[PDB]
């Protein structure tokens, strides 16, 4: 006979949350990744200096002169950050993150410019030789959709 | 309970660098419709 | 004999407002707290620098090099922000806020990482020693329900 | 002899619309104003930076580094947004709006905090000196009833 204004408006806010659910869920993940990136960076300094001073990429965190323990460079969504031959990889925690990005990671690596180096940011990579890396193809890479426009670099970017 | 006769199998380690265990597997299996 | 469509639909919008009342009232409070947090932050800079440059936490706002007057770091819902030995506490005004959060506050404190510091955000805390704080247990802490997921830190978080 | 259930229920929905008419008509206007406010903001950035970098308020849109043309910062209910000496005013279109708010506007202005500035939101204002504005009293101000609780600032708010 009457009461449908309360019933529909409680059911439009319910469906509004369902529509606002995936937007906040990738905005959210995309936000948790933007930090893995900040934790990865700032460690470029150590790595850059080590390379320019010696001409060899730092083998591990201790070589680069950073928390000798990967797990000591963690965060809220970051379970750690390891330096492996100049390549700095950031791992996403398992608690406090999206759902399709946890335990997932990215990498920052550089290239000899000769007198200086240039840095790249993208999906996990392994270093082959002092001037070549390759996709750490294995299945734990953070999905392209969660990576900034500034971190879409490919293993062979120059 | 259906006619999926699996035959020639293969699998290998899907990770280039080999940094974690993972096996991609390709199995061939066939059923036999009428002519 | 007839007119019930006008009577029920005026009474479903009335009850719809009553159901939408507590949702807007915590969404609202949760919004007024998210600012006390923004006003508390951005003062991390002063505090961080003071600590790294001297190895001692800033005793008060003036030491940290910020509005020497706590009341000078207020807002719409924030009655102020005081720095007490590196700990930055934000107080909720008494006018313009929820009802169960006014005059209530939170704290931001840091910890020596050795070469850098890490910040925490949560319910009011007091600093004991240069690397230890404790619950400013007293009854004026902003209720957990009003605090973001990023500001649920405990006095002993590391 | 009989048929009054159809006659009354068609006439209760008719009067229900008449009662729901003013509610949707201020909820509506109040909604069209909330945007003039969003269009006005986000231009605070340009204005803030211009002021902090030079110590003088941007004279006009071009100075602030925004669509040199006021009319280029319009919307659905917004006919434009002009920056006049740091004061950003938003004008309500003439088509697609309430009825007692079209061609009407509001202003956002800031104040030197010394090292930073604080923003205000309210009824149209004019800037007198670098730290003083005044009611642009003229009759085209959006009525207090249509302004959010967050945009009730007076010319002398500090």
């Amino acid at each position: 006979f009457t009461l449908i204004e309360l019933m529909i408006v409680i059911a439009i806010v319910g469906i509004l949350a369902a529509v606002a659910l995936p937007a906040y869920q990738d905005y959210t993940a995309r936000a948790q990744v933007s930090e893995a990136i900040l934790l990865a960076e700032g460690q470029k300094s150590a790595v850059t200096e080590y390379y320019l001073n010696h001409g060899k990429w730092p083998e591990n965190n201790t070589s680069a002169g950073v928390a000798s323990s990967p797990t000591d460079i963690k965060g809220k969504y970051v379970k750690e950050v390891e330096v492996k031959n100049g390549v700095v990889t950031a791992t996403m925690l398992s608690s406090g993150v999206n759902n399709e990005i946890k335990g997932k990671k990215l990498s920052l690596w550089a290239r000899r410019e000769n007198g200086s180096v240039k840095w790249f940011c993208g999906q996990p990579v392994t270093r082959t030789d002092d001037d070549t890396v390759a996709d750490a193809k294995d299945g734990k890479e953070i999905d392209t959709k969660h990576l900034p426009s500034t971190c879409r670099d490919n293993f062979d970017a120059k | 309970r259906r006619i999926v006769n699996v035959n020639n199998i293969k699998f290998d380690s899907a990770k280039l660098k080999n940094e974690k265990v993972v096996l991609q597997s390709e199995f061939q299996a066939t059923t036999f419709r009428f002519v």
